[PDB]
């Protein structure tokens, strides 16, 4: 017993309140508090150590979860309980995705928060203290402001990831690819930056940055002979501008590019999590006549729906589907109705995370069609891409 | 699907006791989340049924007709049943056949009856089955 | 070494592969039945089993009836199942083995590998905090006590009432507090079944309180979950006229944030205790946002701070106006303040000059078991 | 250390000889010696444990495999060592394969048969000797005598498998098997007494008593317009006798029954092993027109060639493919050669041992269309297996 | 505590992540390396390495060509594998590492799963019957002796020549046995390698033994495996040369069984050890069939047999006829017969009896070192 820290991250302030008061009576130690992720970074780049965060896996004010991963990679955190005692066919999965992160979990707060709940929880920590891994302040998790000064500096590059055929190889397309070329940590892929970026209100400038390097590459393509579209990922807030599709255009113009050589990419949370005014960009880049494509799907049905027509020419598997093939074989089955889902819509698939040909080869008996992931190619920057893009 | 969602945490305990006793399961009203595909993943539910209103928006919506492709994919591929609801008319019911349905409720078939109603419902049926 | 395993088969092959396999590994002896009505029957009449057996599998709704036989009988201390477990049901099928009290210790596929065999009796023996199933067990077992903690005037030295408290006397660890069993009573809605158990032992304190001419008030926390609950009023009245006791004898705390998740349907219970004359404190009053709203809308009896109040009094001057104004509160409804957690005479007179009139604490007495408790009572 | 107790199995005089002189040199305790399958388990029901068996995995005269599975069954046998340090690639799964028996791997002997390497493997099997289950003569494994009498008393039942269709459970045929109406040891499947018939040539009586009630069966159905053709299995040996086939046609004819009215089995191993005389019976069931299905197919392909005509109108893969299915997934390629090469011949592919859903699913997705096994439904007994034939 | 882990990893952010989950659970240093020339200096100026971690999967001949560097240098103990292994050449791979001498401690997928690094450590440090690994090591570091044991005539005190026995200088376990080593060494072809430092030793003591005036023949053995090499018999008088001993001084036992086996090839060898001048004995004589037919068609020079003749002479006549006709045998040929295994005075001149000249057993001499040998044959 000391010292223990907690970090409550609670988006709705009588709930937050509520928690708190009721921690300060209970626990040896400090109470932090987080509204939004701003908050919660901030809390998390000063402490040394958080012992446990209690998390809430739906807020409207803040992603609970990305917080975890962010958190995780710290190495700053043992211990998430959660405030939501939900969902319990989905119970084991949600324990075990935490338990990947690198976190322990230690239980559900009920939505009461009972004194006498808490302090199990506690006495539970407390057994499991010693048994749990180091915490160490790991440097490598750039900050805020570290992240801040990069996208201010010009040392993001773009890199691209081919989409190609699962039989043969043949090349269709590729995915544009944010990467860091850190000053003094070598070359970080999103996970070290994308998080911070999105809290802050930065992704915007990281989108423009690598969408002009990206028409450059599709420029020099088309000048090739090679019909490959390059696709950017698009993130919800930036459909925040009335402009985003307006802006798109004039830049496609300017560098003498057709819509159509261009696709965009939202992931299906992001679509849900979107305001209509906000999904009415996608509405004119359909119209533009650009690609659209969601990405990260897999998890049901009711994204279909927020829209009169379908604007998407694609959808994208998200890549834990690849891995959880052995793991548990009844995603197989979700492979299935995508695989019939698209086929239905007239649309495209792309399955990611593809790095074993006992992998592609299950795909192809499942139906899938197109494929990202190491097994074919690793996200080259320009010039490897463009030799890359010589030879079919 | 989102009684499910919101149910207590004991659960479980009630829905293993059932699925190991062997009566069937069937998630209902499938697809109202938020997290469809994962929650059929982790629980073996021997039946799906969709809601009435995916064969209302058969004529409009070429997407109502996807989903009820990519469910009827999805419970062939886990070796379940998919009941479709609100069949109302033989149009929707031949357009449900092409797109691999079996099995469904609505007014085509039958309201609701009482005991009594039912069995003389069935009586008929299996006569007409015979001829 | 020498261990005692009952296998319940009914298919005689498997039957006859599983017992051999059985005695190649197993140190000791082997039971046998061919279904249900012969299992409870080699139970009717035998001593420890140390693992029973049964396929859930390939059947089924026996299985699980056997189990709970297995369960009743309190003979049985763990099982193996005789198919494996699908990993996406796996926590599911523990949980149901150790609500009915069993220690689940594995499970293996027919026929038997060895080796399997072995890791499980390694593993069992190798286990000679507290478990699910060591609760439930606890529970179906009468080993959960009330304590009590009664109810003084600061000012004098006072008897006012008492506030009934669950503790378990564990077989090897002894005595424990509700976070020692609460989360798993919690998690697995066993809270009810405690309570009645704890409510009955009461009534029986209270009535030798009312045979010895005492006017101590036992007050008993309820759950908001039971709360819920479609007749928990008619129970407790039930309870107290076959106990012939007056509602008004008796008292039930609810804490203010249970209070805030408490179900619909709550206020029916609620009425019916207040017009029955049963007594209803606030607990732990102050935890919310609206709580000086709550009061204005429910017709509490009695209002209870908590241990933090006093603690805080000395080093932080806000504790004691609320604290005050609480006073004031309490005064201007015409009930009672109960203040928790009083340790020190420092503590008893400024509480005292802040104007409440009863509190808790180790300055008077520890949660004490009935006949401690009747003792101090005899004694004021 | 003590009594020591080893089984050589050796069919070659000359091996078993310098085998033995070297056991007898080094071991402490007696060596027993096996040159047939009939000294083998005359030595095992004689003997009350047998610490270790010396095993050669390929003898013309004895079958070393299908003693050591009867020899698990018998409680009796601790370890075993192999005779022949064969085949560098199959060497785990030959482990693994001895390990689900019951049974310990020690290693192997070189055909040197070097003394100071037998001591090495006796120092080995003495460090394991308390680790190891205990040695107990299991009652259930009838003896020779028994099994020769309960053949002599009428106590063997037909019992009858359905094929059916994978999309459905159509019925399709089904196999006929053996189960022993033990006096007091209740219904025994071949584990506990084939080997035994198979070893003192007490197959063809079995076959005859099964055959026949299988006929009576098979005119039951008929008469019920049920189309349900019977298969039989046929021993290798069986093929000894110049008129097998003569003698089945006039039991058909007999029974009113034309020849397609029935099938006969032969596994892949049996039919490797016959002398060209034996398989001229196949080929003149082939010709009288009766089915033949060579059974516990999926080793190879060079069973193919030993016939100037493929007799085969039916193939069945050995149960343990649909078991190896998760357990090692290259195993499905084999499946899916299997069902080209059934296709490719126009015959007919049945596959086995299918027990669950998530199994049938996958077979129907390899190509596979035709299934035994316990999901479908378990092996019946007339009746039973005549009403389930009322259900279409 | 404290361990020490060097990892090599090339792809920089891996190598990032890879050191990152380390510093949470490995307490201890931890070393990093871009490639192969930056491990192998990593090395070049270290101490004990606790646990080398490589990926084998991304790279590739890289990997492995570090191992051996991690071999050669001497001062790593353990592998992990920084990618999961195939569960088809799982013992493969195991057994790869193992021949290097190093011990593998387990495999693992980046990025590491924090309880998985737990796990390994656990495991590791609870490593604190000779495997693989340790004979591989035990022979790259010459801790193999040859031992002596002299074949003396029965009559008399004599002394004739000698058996070089392989013995091991275990660090833990002390002298050793072959069929503590034979096995690994017979499985996984490092017989040779025994054979050349033994070989070597052994004529360096038949030199001391030349130089004291001693006509000590120094007899060793020959596995089969080696009577298939292209030059052996080659190597064997290069060596002999560089001594400046003459064939004759010594002699090459192989068993009967052994012979039998032998590769098509054997007599190349063969031939030339006869010529050349080398004795040529047949060891454990009459354990095949064809005893009688094999020194027919094979000139050697002296016969063996062991143990087990002497022990049941007393019990078994037989062994008496077979002995004499033996005598017979050799006497008829002109060779000598060694007789193992004598133990009792009693033995001993029973064989005199039977016509038997040399022997061997623990009446004389048991085996011995380079130097108790020395001192045993100044003295005669
Ligand atoms: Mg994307
Ligand atoms: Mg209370
Ligand atoms: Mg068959
Ligand atoms: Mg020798």
């Amino acid at each position: 017993m000391n010292d223990l820290n907690v970090l409550v991250l609670e988006d709705e302030p009588f709930q937050r309140l509520v928690a708190v008061t009721a921690l300060k009576k209970v626990v040896p130690g400090s109470i932090l508090e987080a509204a939004d992720g701003k908050e919660a970074v901030a809390i998390l780049e000063s402490c040394g150590h958080v012992d446990i965060a209690i998390c809430d896996l739906q807020m409207s004010g803040m992603d609970g979860l990305a917080f975890l991963r962010h958190a995780s990679l710290s190495g700053k955190v043992h211990s998430v309980i959660l405030s939501s005692e939900v969902d319990p066919i989905l119970r084991q999965a949600t324990i075990s995705m935490i338990e990947c992160l690198g976190l322990n979990f230690l239980g559900d707060l009920g939505k009461p928060f009972s004194l006498e709940r808490i302090t199990a929880l506690l006495t539970r920590y407390n057994a499991r203290r010693q048994d749990l891994p180091r915490q160490i302040e790991v440097a490598e998790l750039p900050s805020v402001a570290d992240v801040v000064r990069g996208l201010d500096n010009g040392e993001f590059e773009a890199y691209y990831q081919p989409k190609v055929a699962l039989d043969g190889g043949g090349l269709i397309g590729a995915e544009v690819l944010a990467r860091w070329n850190h000053p003094h940590l070598g070359v970080l892929p999103p996970s070290h930056f994308l998080y911070v970026m999105e809290t802050y209100n930065l992704v915007d400038k990281l989108f423009w940055q690598l969408f002009s390097q990206g028409l450059a590459t599709r420029r020099k393509l088309a000048q090739l002979g090679q019909p490959i579209n390059l696709a950017f990922n698009v993130h919800p807030s930036q459909l925040g501008s009335r402009a985003l599709a307006e802006n798109i255009s004039a830049l496609l113009t300017e560098f003498h590019l057709p819509p159509s050589s261009v696709m965009f990419e939202i992931t299906e949370t992001g679509l849900i999590s979107a305001p209509a005014s906000s999904l009415e960009n996608l509405v004119r880049l359909w119209i533009m006549g650009c690609g659209l494509a969601m990405d990260d799907f897999g998890a049901g049905y009711s994204s279909l729906d927020r829209l009169c027509e379908f604007p998407f020419s694609q959808i994208k598997l998200d890549r834990t589907f690849v891995q959880k093939m052995k793991t548990q074989p009844r995603s197989c089955a979700v492979i299935s109705s995508v695989v019939a889902l698209a086929q239905a819509l007239g649309i495209s698939l792309v399955v990611e995370g593809v790095e074993s040909d006992e992998q592609r080869v299950r795909l192809i008996e499942l139906g899938c069609s197109i494929a990202q992931g190491y097994l074919f190619a690793r996200p080259m920057p320009e010039q490897h891409f463009l030799d890359y893009c010589s030879g079919s | 699907e989102t009684g499910l969602i919101s149910a207590p945490a004991s659960s479980l305990e009630n829905l293993v006791r059932l699925w190991i006793m062997g009566c069937g399961l069937a998630m209902d009203d499938f697809g109202a989340g938020y997290s469809s595909l994962d929650r059929l993943c982790e629980f073996p539910f021997s039946q799906i049924k969709l809601d009435r209103t995916f064969v209302q928006k058969m004529k409009t919506q070429p997407r109502s007709c996807a989903v009820i492709s990519s469910v009827v994919a999805l419970a062939q591929a886990l070796g379940i049943s998919l009941v479709v609801e609100g069949v109302e008319s033989d149009e929707q019911r031949v357009r449900l056949i092409e797109l691999g349905c079996s099995i469904a409720q609505g007014y085509l078939f039958a309201r609701p009856m009482p005991e009594q109603h039912f069995l003389d419902y069935c009586s008929g049926s299996l006569e007409h089955h015979h001829h």
